[PDB]
């Protein structure tokens, strides 16, 4: 479909470029169980 | 003696109030620091585009 100079009579095959991808990273809340209470024993000092 | 016993706990609650205001202020700074980075990311998308 060329002209006499070999130039194309058609409009060229266009291609719209891809959009830039949005970056995304992993986000996690920290996980952790509580610590149990230590054992008991009666002291030598009174309560006050 | 009961006055001193009350004064001890009111000073302790002063300590709790100062610590709590520090934690509120610091949380409230960190939330803005994260807000600014979310805004910077979704603004960087437009600049790249």
């Amino acid at each position: 479909n060329l002209s006499i100079d070999g130039q194309p009579l058609s409009l060229p095959v266009f291609a719209a470029p891809a959009d830039p991808a949005a970056l995304l990273s992993a986000a996690a809340a920290a996980s952790g169980g509580s610590k149990p209470l230590p054992s008991a024993d009666i002291p030598a000092m009174r309560f006050p | 003696q009961a006055l001193d016993s009350a004064r001890s706990l009111t000073g302790q609650l002063m300590q709790f109030g100062s610590t709590l205001l520090g934690l509120i202020e610091r949380r409230d700074a960190e939330a803005m620091s994260e807000l600014l980075q979310n805004q910077a990311g979704e603004l960087m998308l437009s600049s790249l585009r």
